[PDB]
């Protein structure tokens, strides 16, 4: 049971990370827009 | 950018919440490997 | 064997999020050149 | 620029996929468990 | 024994790469200061 | 800049050997399966 909760956990940091990642990814689009 | 800003703080704090209990249960399994 | 295969899983989900960190990074240095 | 664009698509659906796939397992392995 | 110590594994990955997470962040909001 | 340059070859070293550590780990823990 731990090792399962604990892969949910990982599971889930790994999603808000690709949130993060997505982010990211626009603001170096728009950054580019602009600059280039 | 303004929703961009609140974006990024929201998913920061949310990782950070997850990695802390991620710590929590890692030392928790740990233990129970004893 | 579910929990292992759950571990593969999770290794190469977080290898696929390292390339996209290379590739904003690369970005980054990329305008990073030009503003200054 | 043009191959960056191309890379990004790329890894972004890989890791759609992957995270997709971590989801079934994840509910395979909590029903086994019970 | 085995399992366990690759959770700590990839939680150690998740949380190096949420460290580079945060300075392509940083990097962003630099360049973003810098132009707008 | 400078330091922003030295902290990302820092992590992106250490990120390249905890993901080749469990690389190896994983591979062992497959066999051990049998």
């Amino acid at each position: 049971s731990g090792i399962v909760q604990q892969q949910n956990n990982l599971l889930r940091a790994i999603e808000a990370q690709q949130h993060l990642l997505q982010l990211t990814v626009w603001g170096i689009k728009q950054l580019q827009a602009r600059i280039l | 950018w303004m929703e961009w800003d609140r974006e990024i703080n929201k998913y920061t704090s949310l990782i950070h919440s997850l990695i802390e209990e991620s710590q929590n249960q890692q030392e928790k399994n740990e233990q129970e490997l004893l």
